[PDB]
């Protein structure tokens, strides 16, 4: 009853309310619900005046809550200077660690308070201390960005190439972060430049991914792999186009980055660039020298994306217009099923097959008329396609026209040929399905066409 | 699985005979087509992401309507990403061509009907005040964007249809003849241009009647 | 709306937990995390004075680069002002996150103040500038503003003017004639009782003033 009536008000913060309590015959270590000691409420609001006679009248000051939390921990987290000095006057465990392994000093540097990280380690904190994750307090700094945090610990004997359990280096979070106001300043006390995580990863790896163009060139003056391979088969060159940074992949390519490098799934940094629709990067990538025809076929999924100004310079570099790929399907069968007029424009003045057909049999002109992209089908039989070809299905143009109801495709259709008598395995003709569907406007177009 | 269903009959009665696929929320996605019945693993349902190789999906047979079967298939929740054309294609048992669509996951989507639907008279000239909530656990509340369907009750309603512009969920409605039972419904769907889909299902209607001017 | 508010406090101290108010009734809580990999991995834990311990529905959302922000927004029913809230972030296997008290009129962040309207006088007086507080807001009379005098040519950041609380309206001294000034207010609850945040400057106004 008392007990709770002091945690309650070390929490409010009332210090002279608070001193009547501690007289009166209340518990100075009560249990909280998550077991807190009112120690803990009163460092982590910052009252100076409860955590001093609290201390001064007895109270537990290496005490463990239900999350391993010590009162330390949080006037470390907080960044109360006045009480940090107090708690480590009065016997406060300097290197004690919670459920998550983190220190004192874990906790100060990632928040960032230097004036707390000095005090620390000038009480005895050790400064190559590890966690659960197998970080440093140099890694804490480095994730979060301060920089005079990493200048006081490599003073004081930080390990420059400590490594996690995911294999990472306190560079490896600063070049993904983006500070290189610490990036030198660990590699000027000594960093490994190219050291590997468990995911093969290289400093330029994380670096080229987020886009940090002054990061990448200081790695590379310290002597970094600009063609190091991770464990999916990357190079900082296919993160860099991946991504689009076209600052990055100029400065790589310039330091001898490899163009044609091939991964495990089997794409270079052409492939994508192109898929994510990268027009800057792809007309570089060309330019020193990328294998414009590779596997992996990247004009089909410029063509698909709909990315015009990319699909005018892989062919303008030699890519093969008739290329094929799982299904055996060109990429004019994409840009005609996509419905993008300019593309396939461009791809049959540059020489498309306008008959190709894939395994099941379908040509541009059937994937066209079943989508109903009229302005496509004009432009496909300019060209000469086939009005009478048929699949599998035995269906010609004008049977999947029929079946999706596409009046003003048929009138083109019959304008190139279109034979209203011919029949599918099912012994179907281009007027059955119009009574099978049940329309008329269809139907009133192919009697007239059927006989004369 | 029971709401999935009555939203398949939205899709199905405004286009049929093609591939159909939709998305509740931008992590799932279902493609489904109505075939007439055969009595004859029939088709295989191949999908293909952004850099990524060549999958299959399970295909589920299930019977509806009238003599019609509806094969669907659920796509894995981590194989889908937004703003990535998907290339699907459906291919016989023979190798016969069925359906062929690439499409964009977020651009099919259908979001669920609006609740909490409330019509109140407005004392100035007779005109009716209606709110409402957005669809219930949905995202990005800010870009969806409302169409409501005022209908006369007698003979056939279909009087007035009021578009709301993305964000409100809130309009005052005007011209109502008085003595006259006006039924109420909102629609949903998300707004352009980063998203794309098709109507909603209508709201529970809510009737008021009118006093007279 | 509440993401443009949440990006100018991420900005100001990313890695912590952020608590902000809107309006009286509400409050949100929310922090932007770096690791992905691994909805359900933390629980959120509130508790009022002489009240027990509650938990909040946490809400997983993506934003930044990379990044995933968990916010929660707890019930206006168990808000209440000038009362000590203890929160606590707790991890799946009950590892500690985040633990915080604060007092929700300390962490008051509200909207952009409107109507606001730049007039000439005719006396000694300059600018007359008028502005009407954020719309639908309680606390009117303890809001404290503080409007920027702009430069129109160049780098324009000449003049800062904090205004008394409970006045909607200044007249401006020291503008060198003949030159065009751009204006915007801010908002903010003033001390001792209410604290927090500047809030977005107002609409731009703008005017020139004669020779």
């Amino acid at each position: 009853d008392l007990g709770k009536k002091l945690l309650k008000a070390a929490r409010a913060g009332q210090d002279d309310e608070v001193r009547i309590l501690m007289a009166n015959g209340a518990d100075v270590n009560a249990t909280d619900i998550w077991d807190a000691t009112p120690l803990h409420l009163a460092a982590l609001i910052g009252h100076l005046e409860i955590v001093e006679v609290l201390l001064k009248n007895g109270a537990d000051v290496n005490a463990s809550d239900i999350t391993g939390t010590t009162p330390l921990h949080l006037a470390a987290t907080m960044g109360h200077l006045e009480i940090v000095e107090v708690l480590l006057k009065y016997g406060a465990d300097v290197n004690a660690y919670d459920l998550n392994g983190a220190t004192p000093l874990h906790l100060a540097a990632r928040m960032g308070h230097v004036e707390i990280v000095e005090v620390l380690l000038k009480y005895g904190a050790d400064v190559n201390a590890q966690d659960a994750a197998g970080g440093t307090p140099l890694h804490e700094a480095a994730r979060a960005g301060h920089l005079e945090i990493v200048e006081v610990l490599l003073k004081y004997g930080a390990d420059v190439n400590a490594v996690d359990a995911a294999g990472g280096t306190p560079l490896h979070e600063a070049a993904r972060a983006g500070h290189l106001e610490i990036v030198e300043v660990l590699l000027k006390y000594g960093a490994d430049v190219n050291a590997v995580d468990a995911a093969g990863g290289t400093p330029l790896h994380e670096a080229a991914r987020a886009g940090h163009l002054e990061i990448v060139e200081v790695l590379l003056k310290y002597g970094a792999d600009v063609n190091a391979v991770d464990a999916a088969g990357g190079t900082p060159l296919h993160e860099a186009a991946r991504a689009g940074h076209l600052e990055i992949v100029e400065v790589l390519l310039k330091y001898g980055a490899d163009v044609n490098a091939v991964d495990a799934a089997g794409g270079t940094p052409l492939h994508e660039a192109a898929r994510a629709g990268h027009l800057e990067i792809v007309e570089v990538l060309l330019k020193y020298g990328a294998d414009v025809n590779a596997v992996g076929t990247p004009l089909h999924k410029a063509a698909r994306a709909g990315h015009l100004e990319i699909v005018e310079v892989l062919l303008k570099y030699g890519a093969d217009v008739n290329a094929t790929d799982i299904w055996d399907a060109t990429p004019l069968h994409l840009a005609a099923l996509i419905g993008h007029l300019e593309i396939v424009e461009v791809l049959l003045k540059n020489g498309a097959d306008v008959n190709a057909s894939d395994i099941t049999g379908t040509t541009p002109l059937h994937l066209a008329a079943t989508m109903g992209h009229l302005e496509i089908v004009e432009v496909l039989l300019k060209y000469g396609a086939d009005v009478n070809a048929y699949d599998l299905n035995g269906a010609t143009p004008l049977h999947l026209a029929a079946r999706m109801g596409h009046v003003e495709i048929v009138e083109v259709l019959l304008k190139y040929g279109a034979d209203v008598n011919a029949q599918d395995k099912f012994g179907k003709t281009a007027f059955d399905i119009s009574i099978d569907n049940g329309n008329e406007d269809l139907a009133e177009i192919l009697q007239a066409a059927a006989l004369e | 699985d029971p709401k999935f269903e009555s939203k398949a009959a939205l899709l199905a009665a405004r286009g049929p005979e093609e591939l159909l696929c939709f998305t509740e929320r931008l992590e799932d996605l279902v493609c489904f087509w109505e075939e007439a019945a055969s009595a004859g693993g029939q088709y295989s349902f191949s999908y293909q992401l952004e850099d990524e190789p060549w999958k299959l999906c399970r295909l589920h047979q299930a019977p509806t309507a009238r003599g019609a079967v509806r094969f669907w298939c659920s796509l894995p929740t981590a194989d889908t990403s937004s703003f990535v054309p998907l290339e699907l294609r459906v291919t016989a048992a023979s190798g016969a061509p069925r359906y062929h669509r690439v499409i964009h996951i977020n651009e099919v989507v259908l979001l669920d009907a609006p609740v909490g639907l409330v019509a109140r008279l407005a004392d100035e000239s007779g005109h009716v005040v209606l709110r409402w909530l957005p669809p219930p656990e949905t995202p990005m509340t800010s870009h969806i964007r409302y169409e409501v369907d005022v209908s006369a009750g007698q003979g056939a309603g279909s009087v007035q249809r009021v578009e709301i512009l993305e964000g409100r969920t809130e309009c005052v409605l005007s011209n109502l003849r008085g003595r006259t039972r006006y039924t109420f419904a909102v629609r949903a769907r998300m707004a352009e241009p980063s998203f794309g889909g098709f109507w909603s299902a209508w709201s529970e209607p809510v009737s008021l009647l009118t006093p007279s001017d």
